[PDB]
């Protein structure tokens, strides 16, 4: 009846919480809507299809590039940006390297208003006299979006990705049983949100909160159809 | 077990594809099955480690907790920096093992990656944690075992039907054929061939092997027809049961014993799902209430041994 | 004195099941169903293929049945319904209890969908059949679709259920349990009385000892061996020091 | 609570032993810390409680 | 589980000097109410309460701690038997 | 210490036939042994309690 | 053979009365039984309980009656059964005594009876306690139910064909160890003994 | 879009409430959180406090009834009565019965204040010329509290009795497959409540919802730490 909520977080990837104490069962009717809507909910950045030059296959490999196109494919699901403006949805990122080179996501071409937060990160080496260029598709949204499911294609060859939408990457979270004074049925539950960058944890779960009362206060109006 | 037990349908009926594109065709037309090992090009591969390409672990949470995949299927995941073929399951025990101990790199150097977690398994990893880590180490790493393993169990809920063991349809085959050679060993009887003592062991041994012919049918069609039955995963990771016992809960039971010792001359045919007669359960019931006194006598002298063990090398 | 069924208080059946009671939970977060009514026990599906005792899974089996046909059963021994005659009255339970969903308003569960499909895929339930049929065949099996009271999400796989008949045994923890820190002592030799009512402790048997011995704990054993037992000036100096 | 809690002041720290009998092996005797809960009855974990 | 344990019994030979060594010492720290250790304000082993959070009473933790750190001496005939005890009841009340 | 009680059944008045319960006994319910109680079992395991 | 009596519940004084103790002045002690004197014997059939008894140290060494067994003045016990001449189930009642037993041959209640009369050609019976197959002229008797080949106790256990001895044993004594209850309810599935 | 909210009641035992459409595997997000404080924290009477002329316990057998009276309590813990006034922290109910008459809950003492909703729940059988008087005290509160739990000390023979508040019978709530979205693989959520006379089952989402919002907003401002 005096819940203490508190949280200890590290950076702008984890973070704790802790609601402690409160009322038996509650610490459960807390957990899952909070996790569910966590990972399924929360829009970001995402990255959805990628274009090459001379490849037109998913499979047919890339001379010149150390990696395949499968492993530059991933590289680029594990990148991250941001927009800016709310008025951008959709952008389009591009990049072009020859010769020998460590290509990196800090040596993507710019744009108009996206800021990588990702500079460092491994996107694919390149061999002597390697011919690399590609533009990549970013939009926005929610959840998990697989290959199967958009079929995006801006080009004559292009490649629809898995799309990382959900910045937020596992909660997991954990209700255990409290002592305090009498009655040793309380509820201690911790929340351990992990995030990409795009959000600290804080900002997330705090987003979450909102579109949780938001969905509740959705019964206002009844309709009397008695049977 | 249950969530690193790589499941493998059959459906799919292994076919050969020059383009991942008939094989995804035939996957949403249901021409094939998710995780069975078909051809594509010129090599082999599931469904499954192509339709998802996972390149770290949150990924494959990410995907299947939200509810586009099965917590056991085969995959392709880029955990620890290498390309692997696994389960999403399979990925999270090196992660919960490696999150015990504190850095899953030497977790996931000591735990074995290719098949599921059954009793032996289990223990050679705290042994190898015990030994390469240190004590409050492993107290954490068993604990984790504890907490993740039990919350899975409860998850999987799974449960015991009578329809939980079904009886291979080669009982009433392979056994009716033994009712034929026993009637052949009658004939020998009277035909002066065989005498009294001779037919008890042919009739013994007949049955001896008629046990058999059954309690390997048993195992077989738990393993070529339903992988997934709680009987048979129980008593294989050692969860609960033993091979005979599940023989009896299944197969036939078996030839009992006279509570003069020697072995009765008579099959008792019908397992415990399928009820014994009157005559069955009293029969067994002989040397079945022998053990009891056979076990609980016993266990006074085991203190008869013990004390005088420590009265000698106690100094 | 009323006694209500407590936490740890013996438990058992008619087919030789022993148990405690391992901490009740509130009908809140349980394992119900569609109809939202909560199972009461959990009982664990491992001392079933080991104790081998099938009865209380067939037992169970006609419970669910029963259930919703109300009608009382009545089995003799090695004389009584078989699989064939148990399967038909869940045919007929289920035929009954569908209905009353598709009359009241409403269709088969996403979630049900869900545990059908994944089902399906181990060959639980006969594919190319809709999930009225499925879900037919799991009911009729014993086994149903439960919902998680906590999470709100269905189990994995078909979870049997039913009436089954339970009973509460002589051994109530409320009349075993007990313990003392100075008690009366014996008159011959001064250590201290056992049982309960004597209002006295437990012994320490030359197994104890031993096992003290291999752990190699010398004060803790010399302590059940004086200040704690027989000894005079010593458990005096104790309930003195310690005070 | 007067007690309730400073019961658990002298509790911290210093753990109690739990024998099951027959002690066959020592470890039928182990030691565990004393975390007053509600009940007449008796926790243990779940692991050890095989060699008991 | 007791932390540093991996630690403490990789220090002394045996098993039981350990036990010993914490025993003993404990008892050192149980005449004199913690005035003598070797342990800084933080270092001190708390024990949170709703009430306040002081310095865990219990001995057997402030040796535990104690010993991990090194800054404790043991060992065999290491000083006379009498002065020992003769110093230790001085410098303390 | 097990309580014996006998619930009366049968109501202010009525005709009955001889070997007809009037009254339960401890454990009797309407003429059949009654011990324990019939509740919904489930079968799976939880948090291995 | 006079103890404290056992009124842990009706069903509990029910089966204290039916138990037959190998023990007491007269009887045996703990030393010198081994096997024979608690061994289950071919003739115990419809007389004794073959799994009813404490499961303690004192397994075989006091079972109880058979629900339809019975004690002559002579001290024997003899178990009800059923005359039969050629595949007719006669309504003649014989209790034959132990002795009396191993002279006839014995069918079963399990057996093919078609309106008073016998189905197959090969039936369940016995010499002895003998299990051999048999034809339907040589059927000198038949069982009255399998219900005298238990205990009471064993007899209120649903389904027991589907289980096994060693938790029969339990599911038996325990019943005796069963409390009344305010809200007590009898079980949806019985045997119809209660 | 907006979600169709409809509220189907029938009387104040049984109600449907219905939201459609909604967010993928949502329907769970919510229909089950709400459920769960539905069937624990909505406050009841369910009595607490009884007294009879005769009785020395509750174990005691009183002249011209057919029950004793832990068989009256066993109809006494079923036993319904709302409330007029949303003020009252108590009331005494009072009873008379004389001649050969089935006693009932509506055959109680009317009062200001008090409506059975269960008129026809039988309580004890008088017999010829039984005659029985009877009080009980039907307190409001919230939870499950055993009589063990809670004293009285009206009077000399004052025999508490256990407390079921929980006015909520049971909860079902069913996820299906709804038409009413633009995409598709939604949810409509369906909650069906059902309680006896206490309080509506609309009033109960009511209240339900506004509990769960209450402790939804504990997640207000924490205090920051990292290691």
């Amino acid at each position: 009846k005096a819940p203490v909520f508190t949280a200890t977080t590290q950076g702008d990837h984890y973070g704790e919480f802790v609601l402690e104490p409160l009322e038996r069962g509650f610490g459960v009717t807390l957990g899952n809507p909070l996790r569910r809507i966590l990972l399924s909910s929360i829009p970001g950045t995402a990255v959805t299809s990628v274009y090459i030059e001379d490849v037109l296959h998913e499979f047919s490999t890339i001379p010149g590039v150390k990696e395949d196109v499968v492993e530059i494919i991933l590289n680029l699901k594990e990148l991250v940006v941001r927009f800016l403006d709310p008025k951008m949805a959709s952008t389009t990122l591009i990049l072009r390297a020859e010769g020998p080179k460590e290509v990196r996501a800090g040596d993507f071409t710019p744009s108009a208003d996206v800021e990588i937060m990702n500079p460092d990160l491994h996107i694919a080496t390149l061999e002597e006299g390697g011919k690399l260029y590609m533009e990549v598709r970013v939009d926005r949204g929610v959840g998990y979006v697989p290959a199967e499911r958009h079929g995006i294609k801006d080009r004559i060859n292009a490649i629809p990705v898995d799309a990382i939408f959900s910045p937020v990457r596992r909660v997991a979270f954990q209700v255990e049983d409290t002592r305090l004074g009498q009655r040793t049925d309380l509820d201690k539950l911790t929340l351990r949100i992990w995030t990409d960058g795009s959000v600290t944890p804080l900002e997330a779960l705090n987003q979450a909160v909102a579109i949780l009362k938001e969905h509740l206060n959705y019964f206002a109006n009844p309709e009397a159809s008695l049977l | 077990y249950y969530i690193t037990q790589v499941r493998k349908e059959k459906k799919g009926a292994g076919m050969a594809f020059a383009t991942p594109e008939e094989a995804l065709a035939a996957y949403e037309r249901g021409e094939v099955a998710l995780n069975a090992p078909i051809v594509v090009a010129g090599r082999e591969t599931s469904v499954g480690r192509l339709k998802f390409v996972f390149a770290n672990p949150d990924e494959a949470l990410l995907a299947v907790a939200h509810g586009l995949l099965d917590l056991q299927d085969v995959v392709t995941v880029r955990y620890l920096g290498r390309r692997l073929e696994t389960s999403p399951g399979r990925i999270l025990f090196a992660r919960i093992v490696g999150e015990a101990v504190g850095d899953e790199k030497v977790a996931q150097e000591l735990i074995q990656m290719d098949v599921p977690q059954e009793k032996n398994s289990l223990k050679d990893l705290v042994y190898q944690a015990f030994l390469r880590l240190g004590m409050e180490k492993t107290a954490r790493l068993l604990d984790a075992l504890k907490y993740y393993g039990f919350t899975l169990s409860t998850t999987s809920g799974i449960t015991i039907g009578i329809d939980d063991a079904v009886i291979p349809e080669e009982k009433q085959r392979y056994l009716e054929e033994a009712d034929r050679k026993l009637r052949q060993i009658e004939q020998a009887y009277e035909m002066g061939f065989l005498t009294d003592r001779e037919r008890y062991d042919q009739v013994i041994q007949l049955w001896t092997e008629t046990t058999e012919k059954v309690t390997q049918a048993v195992f077989k069609n738990f393993e070529e027809n339903y992988p997934f039955n709680p009987l048979y995963v129980m008593a294989q990771s050692g969860a609960r049961g033993n091979p005979q016992q599940i023989r009896q809960l299944c197969g036939m039971r078996g030839l009992m014993q006279k509570p003069s010792g020697e072995t009765f001359e008579v099959p008792v045919r019908s397992s415990f799902r399928e009820g014994l007669t009157v005559l069955e359960y009293f029969i067994s019931s002989h040397g079945a209430r022998k053990g009891g006194a056979d076990t609980a006598l016993r266990t006074a002298d085991s203190g008869y041994l013990t004390r005088k063990l420590v009265d000698v090398a106690h100094e | 004195q009323k006694r209500k069924l407590q936490v740890g208080d013996k438990l058992a059946n008619r087919h030789g099941n022993k148990g405690v009671v391992a901490k009740i939970l509130p009908v809140e977060d349980m394992p119900h169903l569609p109809d939202g009514t909560p199972v009461d026990v959990i009982l664990n599906p491992l001392g079933v293929p080991s104790r081998m005792n099938l009865g209380q899974i067939l037992e169970t089996h006609l419970g669910l049945a029963g259930y919703f046909l109300g009608q009382r059963y009545i089995s003799p021994v090695f004389d009584g319904a078989t699989e064939p005659e148990i399967k038909e009255l869940l045919a007929e339970a289920f035929n009954l209890y569908f209905g009353k969903r598709q009359g009241e308003g409403f269709g088969v569960d996403k979630r049900e969908k869900e545990v059908l499909a994944r089902a399906e895929k181990l060959g639980l339930v006969s594919p190319g059949k809709s999930p009225e049929e499925q879900l037919k065949e799991l009911f009729d099996l014993g086994k149903v679709v439960l919902y998680d009271g906590r999470t709100g999400e269905p189990f994995e796989g078909p979870i049997v259920v039913g009436q089954m008949f339970i009973m509460k045994l002589y051994h109530m923890v409320e009349d075993k349990m007990h313990a003392r820190s100075t008690g009366p002592y014996s008159l011959i030799t001064q250590q201290p009385l056992g049982g309960k009512a004597q209002f006295g402790g437990q012994r320490f048997g030359e197994m104890e000892v031993w096992a003290l011995e291999a752990y190699g704990a010398a004060h803790t054993l010399q302590e059940m061996l004086t200040i704690k037992s027989d000894d005079i000036e010593g458990r005096n100096a104790a309930y003195q020091a310690i005070i | 609570d007067e007690v309730w809690d400073a019961l658990e002041e002298v509790i911290h720290g210093k753990v109690v032993l739990l024998n099951r009998a027959p002690t066959l092996h020592r470890l039928g005797i182990q030691a565990f810390q004393p975390v007053l809960v509600e009940g007449q009855s008796i926790q243990l974990h779940p692991l050890v409680c095989e060699a008991f | 589980a007791e932390p540093g344990i991996d630690k403490l019994f990789g220090m002394v030979d045996s098993k039981y000097r350990l036990t010993v060594v914490v025993a003993k010492r404990a008892q050192q720290l149980l005449r004199h109410r913690f005035k003598n250790t070797v342990l800084e304000p933080e270092e001190r082993p708390k024990m949170r309460t709703l009430e306040g959070l002081y310095d865990d009473p219990n001995a057997v933790t402030w040796a535990m701690k104690e010993l991990l750190t090194g800054r404790l001496f043991f060992g065999e005939n290491l000083v006379p038997e009498d002065r020992l005890q003769k110093e230790m009841e001085r410098l303390y009340p | 210490g097990t309580a014996f009680d006998q619930r009366p059944r049968v109501r202010v008045g009525q005709r009955v036939k001889k070997g007809d319960l009037l009254a339960d006994g401890p454990a009797s319910e309407e003429g059949f042994l009654a011990l324990g109680q019939n509740v919904l079992v489930a079968i799976m395991p939880f948090d291995g309690y | 053979l006079s103890q404290f009596k056992d009124e842990t519940n009706p069903l509990s004084s029910l089966r204290h009365k039916r138990r037959i103790s190998a023990l007491g002045p007269g009887g045996l002690t703990r030393e010198r039984a081994g096997f024979d004197v608690r061994d289950v014997h071919r003739t115990h059939y419809g007389r004794i309980c073959p799994v009813e008894t404490p499961e303690g140290a004192n397994i075989g060494l006091i079972t109880s009656l058979a629900a339809y067994a019975r004690v002559d003045a002579l001290g024997f016990i003899r178990t009800p059964y059923r005359r039969v001449k050629n595949g007719v189930v006669t309504e003649e009642v014989v209790y034959m005594t132990a002795s009396e037993e191993d002279r006839y041959t014995i069918a079963q209640a399990n057996t093919p009876l078609e309106g008073d009369r016998i189905a197959t050609d090969r039936v369940v019976a016995r010499r002895r306690g003998e299990p051999v197959i048999v034809a339907p002229e040589e059927v000198e008797f038949m069982d009255v139910s399998p219900k005298q080949v238990f205990s009471l106790n064993t007899n209120l256990i649903p389904f027991l064909e589907h289980d096994d001895a060693n938790r029969a044993l339990m599911g038996s004594n325990m019943q005796t160890q069963a409390v009344p209850l305010i809200r007590a309810q009898a079980p949806v599935v019985m045997t119809g003994l209660e």
